Order: C-alpha cells, then structure tokens, then sequence
C-alpha cells in the first residue's frame, strides 16, 4: 500500500540458510520429522514415533566421551538439548546409542507435569518454527503440553534439504543456550 | 548482558553507516540497503528482532572472512559469542506470545516503509504470525500509519 | 539479555499506552492508573523498580489468562521468563546496597508526583528502606524537587 | 506535600499475593521462621533452630527422583537454593529426608569462608525480605555471616498466613535463579 | 540482564554529578575529574568500556570501605555483583575482535578530548591495541573530530 | 594535539593493581609464565611447559572437598577454569594433587576438536591481556589454537611482582564466569 502519500509498505525475507557454516539451522519437513543441520553434511533428526529403536536402559555416555569418534557439534547439541529439559527426574526415560562413534538418543514419552512434558517442551523449542502442528493442541497449553506419540528419537543424519514446512532458523537453538543447566535437579550434595 | 557486536559496512557509500543485505542473505530479492539513520536505532533498542539478525548476519560474514575454519564444523564460536550478537530474552518473548495464542515473530519476515523519491527506508519491523498464518497488513494498519509518522518527524 | 515484555493495556482509555494498577494489585485497594509518558519510560529504563514490577503484574495476568492452569502448581514459566520480565542485576543492586548498609529498594513501596487539577503523574520510584525503617521524605526532598522539574520540562 | 505549588507527592504499595499463582513468594514470620508460598497450596518453611530432625548423613536424591513422590515445584526451590551457595565442599552438612514425597532438607551450620557462613548468604537471598533481623548483624557483613542458631531446617508445609515480618516477595527466588551453579566447585572431571 | 550500580562521587563539588579518579587509580597521572555532563552517559550506553571500569572501582570502594573485610580473600563477591557492574558481553566483543585481528580494547589506556579553557572534557573512549601494539592518533582522527563535534553540539 | 582549535586531545590509563582486594588480576610475565593474583599473598602460576610435574591420572577433587584444606578462592578459580572448557571430554586428560591442601593441576595437551584447544581457549580467556605471545600464530586461529608446549600446569603460589609483559586485569577471569558450564557435555543422565 501507500501510507500519507509518498510511503511505501515494503517487506523482506531473511534468507538464514546462509548462516549455516557457522549456527545450527534448525525446520521442520512434516509433524513427526524435524531436523537440525549444522554446516552442509551434518545433523541431527528428531523423530516423535511410536517405533522404538533402544530396547535398553543404558545410556553409556561416559563410554562415548572416554572413545570420542562423534561429532562434537552434535554432542553439543544433545548436551544442550538434555540439560534444557525442565525437573528431568526419570533417567531411565532416556536411553541411548553411541556405538562406533554414530549419535542415538531415546527419549520414553509414556495427565501432565511429567517427564513427557519436560522432554517435548526442550522439542519445541529446540526447533521452533513448525513444531507446533506435532503437538496436539499447538498453542494454549504449556504446562501440560503433550503429543500422542509415545517415543522422541534423535539420530545423527547427513544433510538434505529438509524444511518443506518451517524455513532453516538457528533461534530456538540460540534461545535453548540460555535455557542450560537452568531447570535441573540437584543428584549430590557435590554438583 | 547486553549486545555489543557492531555493523561495519560503511566503505564504498555516500554516508558512512547503514547496512546492506546482500541476495545470499535474502528469499527471492536483490541487494537492498538501509541508511545510517535507521541501522543506528540498533544500537540502542533492545527489542528489534531485525537488529538481531542483522547482527548474526554481520557475525557470519566476518567469521567466515576472518577465521580459519576448522576440519569439521565446530559451534564453539556461536555458543561462546551469542548473547553478544542478540537478546535471548526477546527470543524468550516471541516464545511467550507463540504459547499464549498471542501473534508472535518467527524472525523470518519484516515490514518497512520505503519513500517513493527520496529512497529513504524506516528501520524493518517483523510482520508477526500466528498458527503458521501471516498477520494481514489491516490487522497493525495503525502501527505503519505511526511508523510514517515518526518518518515524517525526521 | 534484557527486558522485553511488552505491557498489554490501553482497551478504552483517551490515549493508546499507560498502565493500570487495579484494586488487587495495591495495599491501598484503590485503581491508580499512569498514563502513556509515564510507562513509556519502562521501554527503555533499566534501572527501575517499578517497571520490573509492573512487567511482573502484568505477565501474571496474561499468565493466568491465556495459559491453561496444571492441576498441581509448577513454576517453570516464571523460571524461563524471569530474565524476560525483570533486571535481576537491578535486584542484585538492591541487595548490594543492603549488605553495605546503604538504602535500598524492597520493591513494596513507591513514590510518584501528581499534578493537583490535569492528573498527570510521574513514573513512581521507590521508597528506600534500612534496616527496617522506611526513609522519611525529607531523606529525598531534592530528589523530589528534581522530578518536578523534570515534569515541568516535560 | 505540595511541592513547586501543583505537584502532590502520593504513594502506592504493591499487593505482591496476587502474584502467588504464578510464582513463589517468601517472607518471614519472626527471627527464626521464614516461609516460601508455592501457590495457595504448597510451600516451604526455613526454621533456624537449635534442634535437628534428620541426625543421619544420607540425602538419597536419585532414590527421591526414582520415586517421584515429591512436589516438582518444591524440589525445584530445593534445588536452585543449594546450587546458589558458594564454595560448598562439605556434603556431611546437608542432610535429607524424602520419604513419600516429603522435603526435609537440613544443614548443619556448625569463623570465615565456611559452609555456615555460604548457607546462610543463600538463606538471606531466599527470603530477602525481612531475613535480615535473623543475623546478629543485619548489615555490614557479608563474608563472615553467623547465626547463634545451630541447623537450617526447610521442610514442606501448606499454606497459611506467616507473613508477619515482611509482605510477601518473589524478588528473594527470582534473584538467586541466576545464582545457580556460579559458585559450585568441580566435584568431577566430566560434570 | 543489564548492569545497574551507579556512581555515587557527589560530595564537594561544583554540581551533583560526575566522578574523579585518584591517583593511585591511575598510572603515572594526577587526580582527574570528570564532568556531570559526560559520566551521566554512562548510564545509558551499553558499550563504553570506561564506564564499566568507573562502576568496577566505584564498587571496589564501596566494598573496601562498608564491607568487613574476612582474614582471607573471597571472591564470591565480585562474582555475583560482576553482571551488574559490567557488560560481560562487551569483554566479549572485544576478545572477539581480538582473535579476528580487528582492533580491540584490552581496558588499559582511554583518551578523552579535553576544552583547553573551560576544562570540560568528553566520555573517555578506550584506545584499541592490535597484537601489543597502540593505534597511532591517526588510525582513528575522524572518530575524534566526530567527537568535537559532538561537544560543540553540546 | 589540538582538534577544531580549542579541544585538546589527552590520554587516560587506569592502574588495576587497586582491585586487587576485591577480584583476581591476570597478566603475563613471559611466554609460558602467566598468573592469576587474588589478592596479595597468594595465586595461581599458569605454565605452559614439556615437564611433567604429575605422573598418574588422578584428580581426587571429592577427597579435598571433604578435607577442605585448599584456599576457596583458589579453588573457585580453578572451577572457574574447568567449567569454561569447551566440549571437554577427557577425564584422563586432566590430573591433580590436592594433598595437603595446595593446588597443582596439570593438563596434558598432548588440529581441531581436542582437549588442547577447550583447554587453551579458557587459558588465553583467563589470561587475556597478554597469552597471545603463547601460540604460533597470534591471532586468525581460533578452532585449531595449538601451542608447542605439551603441557598446562596450574599451581598455587605467592605473590611478587610477576607479570612484566602486560598489567593486571581483572577482565579475563571476569569474562569466564559467564562462560561456566556453557558448553560442557552431559557425563550421565542426572547431572
Ligand atoms: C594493554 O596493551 C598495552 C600495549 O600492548 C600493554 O602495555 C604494556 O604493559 C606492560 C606491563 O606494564 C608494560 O611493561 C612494562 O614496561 C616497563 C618499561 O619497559 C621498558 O623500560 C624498562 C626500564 O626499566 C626496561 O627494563 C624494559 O626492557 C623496557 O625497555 C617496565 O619497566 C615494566 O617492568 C617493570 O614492571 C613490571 C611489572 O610491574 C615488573 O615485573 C618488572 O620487573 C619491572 O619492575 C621493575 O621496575 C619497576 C619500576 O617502577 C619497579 O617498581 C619494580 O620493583 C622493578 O624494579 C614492564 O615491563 C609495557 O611496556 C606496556 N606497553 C605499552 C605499549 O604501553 C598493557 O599491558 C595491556 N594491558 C592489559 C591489562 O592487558
Ligand atoms: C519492605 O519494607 C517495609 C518496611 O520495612 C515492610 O513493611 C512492613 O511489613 C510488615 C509485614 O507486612 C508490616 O507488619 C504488619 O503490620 C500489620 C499491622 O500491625 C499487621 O497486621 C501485620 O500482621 C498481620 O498480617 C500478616 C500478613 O497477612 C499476618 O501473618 C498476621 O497474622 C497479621 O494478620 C492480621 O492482618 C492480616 C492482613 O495483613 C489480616 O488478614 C488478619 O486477619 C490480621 O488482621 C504485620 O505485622 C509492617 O507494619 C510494615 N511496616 C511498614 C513501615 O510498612 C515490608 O514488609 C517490606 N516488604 C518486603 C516484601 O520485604
Ligand atoms: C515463519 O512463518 C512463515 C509463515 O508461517 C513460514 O513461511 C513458510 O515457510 C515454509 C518453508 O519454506 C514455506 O514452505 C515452502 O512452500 C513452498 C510453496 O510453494 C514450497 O515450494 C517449498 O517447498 C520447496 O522448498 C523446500 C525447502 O527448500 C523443499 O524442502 C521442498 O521439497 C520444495 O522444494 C516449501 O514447502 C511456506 O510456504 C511458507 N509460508 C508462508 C506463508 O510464507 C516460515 O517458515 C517461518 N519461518 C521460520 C524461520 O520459522
Ligand atoms: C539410595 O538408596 C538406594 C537403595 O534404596 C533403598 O532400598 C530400596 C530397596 C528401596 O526400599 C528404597 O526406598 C531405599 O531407599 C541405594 O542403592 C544402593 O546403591 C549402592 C551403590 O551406590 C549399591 O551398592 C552397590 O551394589 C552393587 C550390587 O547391587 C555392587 O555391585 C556395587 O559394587 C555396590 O556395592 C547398593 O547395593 C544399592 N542398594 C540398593 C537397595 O539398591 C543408593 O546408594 C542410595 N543413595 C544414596 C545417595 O543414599
Ligand atoms: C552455507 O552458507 C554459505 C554462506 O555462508 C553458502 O555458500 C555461499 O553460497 C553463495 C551462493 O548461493 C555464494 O555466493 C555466490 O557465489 C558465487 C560463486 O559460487 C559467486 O559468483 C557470487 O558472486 C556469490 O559470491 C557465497 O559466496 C557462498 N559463501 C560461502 C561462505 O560458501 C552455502 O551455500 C550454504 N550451504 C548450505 C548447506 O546452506
Ligand atoms: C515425514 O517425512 C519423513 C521423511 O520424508 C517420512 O519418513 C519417510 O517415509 C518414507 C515412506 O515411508 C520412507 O520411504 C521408505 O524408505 C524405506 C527405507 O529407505 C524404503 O525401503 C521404502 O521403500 C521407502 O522408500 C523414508 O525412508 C522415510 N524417511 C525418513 C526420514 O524417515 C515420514 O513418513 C513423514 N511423516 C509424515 C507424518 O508425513
Ligand atoms: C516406555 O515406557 C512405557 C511405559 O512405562 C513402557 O511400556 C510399559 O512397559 C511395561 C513393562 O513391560 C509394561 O508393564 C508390563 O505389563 C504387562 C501386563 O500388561 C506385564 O505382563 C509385564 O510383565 C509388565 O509388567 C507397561 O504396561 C507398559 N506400558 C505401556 C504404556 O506400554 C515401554 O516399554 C517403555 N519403552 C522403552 C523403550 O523403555
Ligand atoms: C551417523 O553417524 C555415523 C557415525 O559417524 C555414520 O556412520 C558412519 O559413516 C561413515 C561414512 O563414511 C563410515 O565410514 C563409518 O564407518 C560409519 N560408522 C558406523 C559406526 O557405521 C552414519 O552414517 C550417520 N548416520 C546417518 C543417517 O547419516
Ligand atoms: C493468589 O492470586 C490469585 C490471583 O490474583 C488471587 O485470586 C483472586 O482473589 C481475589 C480476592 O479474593 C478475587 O476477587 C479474584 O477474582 C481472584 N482472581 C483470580 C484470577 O482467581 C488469590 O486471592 C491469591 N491467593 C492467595 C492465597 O493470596
Ligand atoms: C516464630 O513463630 C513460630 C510459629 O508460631 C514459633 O514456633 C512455635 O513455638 C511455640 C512455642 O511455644 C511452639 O509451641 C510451636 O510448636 C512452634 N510452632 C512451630 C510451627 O514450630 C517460634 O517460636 C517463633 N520464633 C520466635 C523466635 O519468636
Ligand atoms: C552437626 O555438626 C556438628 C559438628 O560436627 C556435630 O557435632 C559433633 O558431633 C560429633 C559426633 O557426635 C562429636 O564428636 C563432636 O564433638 C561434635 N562437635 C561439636 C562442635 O559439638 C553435630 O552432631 C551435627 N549434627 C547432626 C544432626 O548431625
Ligand atoms: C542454642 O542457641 C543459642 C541461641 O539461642 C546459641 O547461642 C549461644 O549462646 C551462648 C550463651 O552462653 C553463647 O555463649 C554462645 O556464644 C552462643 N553461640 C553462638 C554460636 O553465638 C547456643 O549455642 C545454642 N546451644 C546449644 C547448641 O547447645
Ligand atoms: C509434606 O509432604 C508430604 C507428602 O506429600 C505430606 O504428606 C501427605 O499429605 C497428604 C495430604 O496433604 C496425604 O494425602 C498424603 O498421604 C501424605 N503423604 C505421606 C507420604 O504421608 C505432608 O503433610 C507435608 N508436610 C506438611 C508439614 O504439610
Ligand atoms: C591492592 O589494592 C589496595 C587498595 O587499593 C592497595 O592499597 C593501597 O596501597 C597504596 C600504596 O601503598 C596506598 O597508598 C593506599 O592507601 C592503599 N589503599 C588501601 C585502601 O589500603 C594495594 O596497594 C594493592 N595491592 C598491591 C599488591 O598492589
Ligand atoms: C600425556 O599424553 C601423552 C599422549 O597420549 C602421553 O604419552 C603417551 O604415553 C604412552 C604411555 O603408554 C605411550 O605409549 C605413548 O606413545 C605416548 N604418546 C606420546 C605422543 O608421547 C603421556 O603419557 C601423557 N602424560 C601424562 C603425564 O599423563
Ligand atoms: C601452595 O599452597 C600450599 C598449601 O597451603 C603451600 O604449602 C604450605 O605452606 C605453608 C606456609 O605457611 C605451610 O604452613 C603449610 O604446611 C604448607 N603446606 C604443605 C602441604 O606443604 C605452598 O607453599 C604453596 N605453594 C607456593 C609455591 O607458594
Ligand atoms: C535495626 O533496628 C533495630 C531496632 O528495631 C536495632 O536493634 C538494630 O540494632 C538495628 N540494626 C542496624 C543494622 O542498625
Ligand atoms: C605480532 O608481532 C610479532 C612480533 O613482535 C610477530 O612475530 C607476530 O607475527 C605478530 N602477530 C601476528 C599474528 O602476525
């Protein structure tokens, strides 16, 4: 339009795939897939599925750091994304897979103010745009939000072009770096 | 604390200050400029999601220019330097409106006025969104009539 | 980072800003509303009191409003969005200032200015106490006096 | 007061209560009690007393977690109140007791730079309002704070109205949730 | 989220503003004061790096002379009052312009431009380094005839 | 040097030797000699070197916290340093003697993404105004920082005048207590 005769509403598109060398882009394809690209040949894929893929309770994490063979990166990630999860309490929710150097993460979502809703509120806003069609309600509903899925299943993946629902955004990653250590609970005496 | 971080694109230009979004850091558009009067509002106002991305835009182009990269990508940098490019809390704000059914800015899209002869541009302010549904422009119709206001006053 | 919550108001008043404190948010249980240059102040001030509180207010309303009440009582949305909301350094000022033994804000009491017949008002600042004993007035008068001035500039 | 003839100096006081929905509120009721309202529900009371309840040196949080009987609202205030103390070293000082969801935290507070003195910077911090009148000194000293009080007792309670001191405040809580982990000291290699 | 501690330097002087650093703040200079006019910039811009070092000595003062000192040092402290002393982020825009061989400041060494008669003198601004070595005066001469300029406004 | 006739350009430095009562102050006696003053009688000596002073993998930190026989605010700096590791994964790679109360660290160091570079990254930030002389390349090198010497050995000591190279400064130690717990991984499921 023209605003007081002589202004012109003009409007932009910031392009943030460009900032992909150096911030994790973070969009949605579909309501069960979400990705987190870090650079053009690394990340990681979020996945709310009824499927299992662990059927342990382990989650060798020391093992995994004294070994290394992972990407840094996505260990940061995953380290930001776990201690993002407000009044974690149930370790054996989570169980994981770090065999040979690969990132697999399980995340056991099985009315509200539970470990489920700890875990699918780092979800959504680890990947910001386009996580709210994968919750039921989508908006309104915070302390007891929810999803009919019963797994959160988070895996190293190589880079495709991924966002046909939310465009690549590093902000709800940005925003979850604040969120660190912020919520937890206190294990020891001696953190 | 608070942002630092500053723009520096001044060389080759009629006034030293603004800045320019290239068509790499643009969806569908060429390069497009914005002057120093209101590229310098970002130094003071702690609630333009515009001047944040402006920042992190900066920051990307002068780690790539100015650092060796490494074998692998590393995230090290962004983790270290975030709150010095961008408030996190406004981040936190967006957020806040996004649960509360309130409209929010996915920091994706941006609105400004553009004098038809003179070129002058008012400082971009982000076209909110709700529910994956744009904001029409008749819904903050008298946010731009105040934004031509406070053109017309400078 | 730094506050950004913005204050909700302005449904059928004469001027679009201000804000106002309703009967269950004062001692008193008397409606006291400030106008738009007042709490236009808030936006950019970081070391006031009362605009820390008054953000706190308002974020409770639209929180109990808009958001849907768990059956037990949690507070992770205050723990996520305090920094939001509020300067905590402001309130680690305060609690420097009490260690050291100088005056300091409890963030209960307020002062404002008030023009007798127009009804304009200043942005209340606090009432400092020590060790238990709110300051008489005429620990501030000066102060006071230059608030005035700086309404009779305005 | 009329001052500069037109301007009438006028005062409000905020009534913080309304605010108990959404966050905690402290105050105290004398030298030795302070209370922390979670809701109009839940809460903690801090008592400064010569007397201990716990007399063993177990705090079984995993076993606590395991169980999830507690209030995770309370658990939270428990945690973000022993992250906050600095330079704590001595895990024989803290004692607790989480039996079917209780609280029953206790420290042991038995001239400088000890884990009294950090526990009771915290407590001050907690309940900000009105705590002052707890220490021999209200003010003046901050690295080498006493209390004649031998143990620090936080244990859950329903609500009631202690707020006899000091009105209530969420300034204390909301204060020290950037305090957490700033002064911890490393207890291992890989946190 | 913003630093808060303010200059409390008033007593005998010629108007309620401003602060002096002494002598043994300084290396190898006398006594030198500074005017209402330019500490009150400090505080408002977040990216002054002189300002956060007037608040650091200011509450090394205040805590060398309130607080009762312990038999042996603690830093607890200085580490909750440092966020709202200074701006973190501004120590890390200039680390961060120290690894991407731009010019950074490393706090030592400011220069300010002082009236010849009447002695008012500008906000000191911090003189960058480059791997150990001072700009010349020349490397930045049009920030400081930006500088008079913005006094002779004044 | 005059500018526009009547303004007089004159030049300001500030001596943070005085804040030495109040906070630490980091400078750089030469290439591998840096230190951190606490106050005026006690520090920490940050040597980068080839000889090894710690021959086995321990650092007994629980076992000095329950004797308490260190300085705190040694102590606190040396949590301070840990803590603002990027991404550090290597718990052989660190080793400690705590005995008798002193503090002696050592960091074996010994490309991008390893302990070498998390653990001179938090050396150059510590040790700001003058660590830059430490590496081969002074600056355009950030992922990849490596330094000759093999080792990174802090230890407690007492108080001369040390740093020749650069003056005492506060900023470094000031600009990593931000930076704890950051980007650190997550070593178990409860942290
Ligand atoms: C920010 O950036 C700037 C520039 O990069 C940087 O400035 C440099 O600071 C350092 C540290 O102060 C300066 O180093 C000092 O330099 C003087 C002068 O050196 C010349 O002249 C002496 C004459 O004796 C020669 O010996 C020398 O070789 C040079 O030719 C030295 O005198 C200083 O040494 C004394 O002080 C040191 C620290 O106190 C002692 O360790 C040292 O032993 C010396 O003490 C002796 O003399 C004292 C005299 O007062 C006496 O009191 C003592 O008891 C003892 O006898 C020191 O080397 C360097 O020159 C600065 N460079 C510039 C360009 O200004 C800042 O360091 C940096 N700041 C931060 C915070 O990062
Ligand atoms: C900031 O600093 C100021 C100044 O230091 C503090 O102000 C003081 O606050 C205290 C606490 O509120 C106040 O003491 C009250 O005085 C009242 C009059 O004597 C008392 O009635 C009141 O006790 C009653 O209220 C309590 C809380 O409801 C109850 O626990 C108690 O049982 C009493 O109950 C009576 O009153 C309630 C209503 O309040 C009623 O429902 C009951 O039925 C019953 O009638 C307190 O003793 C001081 O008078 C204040 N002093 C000044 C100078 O203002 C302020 O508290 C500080 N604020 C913070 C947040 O730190
Ligand atoms: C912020 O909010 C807006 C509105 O809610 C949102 O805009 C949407 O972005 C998505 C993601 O790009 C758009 O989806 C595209 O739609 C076109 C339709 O023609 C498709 O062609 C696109 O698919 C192609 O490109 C994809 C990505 O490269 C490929 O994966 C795909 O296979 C195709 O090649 C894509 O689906 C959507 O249309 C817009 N909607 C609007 C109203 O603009 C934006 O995502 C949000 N931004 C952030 C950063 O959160
Ligand atoms: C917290 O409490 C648990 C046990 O919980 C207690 O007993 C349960 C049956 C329930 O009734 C609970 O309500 C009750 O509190 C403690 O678990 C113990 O952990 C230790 C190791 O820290 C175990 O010792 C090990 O045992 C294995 C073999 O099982 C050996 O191989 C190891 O070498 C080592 O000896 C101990 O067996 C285990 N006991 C039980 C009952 O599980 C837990 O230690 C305790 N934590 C704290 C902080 O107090
Ligand atoms: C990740 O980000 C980088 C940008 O940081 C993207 O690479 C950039 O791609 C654009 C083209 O889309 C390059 O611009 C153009 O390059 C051509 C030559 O190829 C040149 O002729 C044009 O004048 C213009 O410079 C840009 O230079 C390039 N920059 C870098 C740093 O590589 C990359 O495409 C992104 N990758 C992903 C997976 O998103
Ligand atoms: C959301 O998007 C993802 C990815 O596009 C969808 O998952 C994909 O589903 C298809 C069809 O089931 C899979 O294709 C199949 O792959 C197997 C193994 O390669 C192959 O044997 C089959 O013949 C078929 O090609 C595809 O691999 C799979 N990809 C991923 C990433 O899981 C998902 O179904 C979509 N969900 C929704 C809700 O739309
Ligand atoms: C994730 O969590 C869910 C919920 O805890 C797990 O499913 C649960 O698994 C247990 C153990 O098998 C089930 O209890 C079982 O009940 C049957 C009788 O119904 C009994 O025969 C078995 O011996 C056992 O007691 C529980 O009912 C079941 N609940 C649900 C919702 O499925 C699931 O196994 C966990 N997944 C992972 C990967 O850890
Ligand atoms: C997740 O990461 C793993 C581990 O890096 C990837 O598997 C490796 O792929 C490389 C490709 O060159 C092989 O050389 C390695 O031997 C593989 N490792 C193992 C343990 O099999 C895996 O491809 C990644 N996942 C996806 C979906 O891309
Ligand atoms: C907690 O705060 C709530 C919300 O402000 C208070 O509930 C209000 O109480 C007043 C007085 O009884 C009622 O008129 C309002 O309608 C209530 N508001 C709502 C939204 O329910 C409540 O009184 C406070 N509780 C305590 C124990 O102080
Ligand atoms: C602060 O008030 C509490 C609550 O009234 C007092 O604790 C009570 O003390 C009486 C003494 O006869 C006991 O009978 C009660 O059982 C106590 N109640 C609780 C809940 O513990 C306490 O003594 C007061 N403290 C001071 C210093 O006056
Ligand atoms: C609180 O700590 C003190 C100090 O350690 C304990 O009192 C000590 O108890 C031991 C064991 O009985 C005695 O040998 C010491 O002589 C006591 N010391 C002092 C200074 O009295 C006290 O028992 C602890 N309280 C609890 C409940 O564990
Ligand atoms: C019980 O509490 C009292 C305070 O009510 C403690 O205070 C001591 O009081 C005696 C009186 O003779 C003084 O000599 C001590 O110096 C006081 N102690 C402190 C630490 O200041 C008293 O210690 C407690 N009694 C016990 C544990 O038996
Ligand atoms: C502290 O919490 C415990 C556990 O929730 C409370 O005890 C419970 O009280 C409820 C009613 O409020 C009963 O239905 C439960 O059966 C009790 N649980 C157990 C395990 O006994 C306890 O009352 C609280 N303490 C105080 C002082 O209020
Ligand atoms: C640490 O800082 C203190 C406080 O500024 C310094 O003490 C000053 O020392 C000078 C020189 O001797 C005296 O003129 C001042 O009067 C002292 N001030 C105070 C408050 O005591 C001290 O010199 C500094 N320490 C070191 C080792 O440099
Ligand atoms: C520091 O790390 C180096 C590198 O791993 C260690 O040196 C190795 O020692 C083992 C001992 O079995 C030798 O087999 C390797 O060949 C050595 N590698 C190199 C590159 O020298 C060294 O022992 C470690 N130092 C300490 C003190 O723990
Ligand atoms: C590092 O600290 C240790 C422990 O404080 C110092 O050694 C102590 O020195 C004091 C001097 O008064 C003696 O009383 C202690 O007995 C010593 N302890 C031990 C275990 O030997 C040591 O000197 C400090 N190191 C340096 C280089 O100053
Ligand atoms: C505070 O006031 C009380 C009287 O209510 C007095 O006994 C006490 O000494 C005062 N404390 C300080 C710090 O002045
Ligand atoms: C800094 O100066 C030294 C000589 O004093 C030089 O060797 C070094 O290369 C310079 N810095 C860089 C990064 O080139």
């Amino acid at each position: 339009s023209l605003y007081k005769g002589v202004y012109e509403l003009q409007t932009l598109e910031l392009n943030m795939e460009t900032l992909n060398m150096t911030m994790p882009l973070s969009c949605t394809k579909n309501n069960s897939h979400h990705y987190i690209m870090v650079g053009n040949e690394t990340g990681l894929e979020l996945t709310l599925t009824n499927t299992s893929i662990i059927n342990h309770k382990f989650c060798n994490l020391s093992d995994a750091h004294k070994k290394n063979l992972y990407d840094h990166a996505l260990m940061s990630i995953i380290s930001t994304f776990h201690l993002s999860i407000p009044n974690f309490n149930q370790y054996e929710a989570m169980s994981c897979d770090f065999n040979g150097g690969k990132i697999s993460v399980q995340y056991n979502l099985s009315h509200c103010g539970t470990v489920a809703n700890g875990v699918l509120q780092t979800f959504m806003r680890m990947a910001w745009g386009g996580s709210y069609i994968a919750l039921d309600s989508g908006c309104g509903n915070w302390d007891c939000i929810m999803t009919s899925y019963q797994y959160l299943i988070i895996q190293n993946t190589t880079w495709e072009d991924h966002c046909q629902f939310s465009r690549p955004s590093p902000i709800g990653y940005l925003g979850l770096l604040s969120q660190r250590t912020r919520d937890i609970y206190i294990s020891r005496r001696l953190l | 604390g608070t942002f630092t971080w500053t723009l520096s694109d001044s060389e080759g230009k009629d006034t030293p200050g603004g800045y320019c979004l290239t068509r790499w850091m643009l969806i569908e558009a060429e390069l497009k400029c914005f002057g120093n009067t209101a590229v310098a509002k970002c130094n003071e106002k702690h609630d333009e999601e515009f001047c944040d991305m402006l920042r992190l835009f900066d920051f990307n182009k002068q780690a790539i220019q100015r650092l060796k990269a490494p074998a692998q990508m590393s995230i090290q940098l962004i983790n270290k330097a975030v709150n010095a490019l961008i408030n996190d809390q406004l981040i936190m704000k967006n957020h806040l409106r996004d649960i509360m059914c309130i409209p929010y800015c996915n920091y994706s899209k941006y609105w400004y006025l553009n004098h038809t002869t003179t070129g002058r541009t008012s400082l971009p302010k982000c076209w909110l969104v709700s529910n994956g549904s744009y904001l029409n422009e008749t819904h903050f119709s008298d946010d731009i009539e105040q934004q031509a206001d406070n053109m017309i006053t400078e």
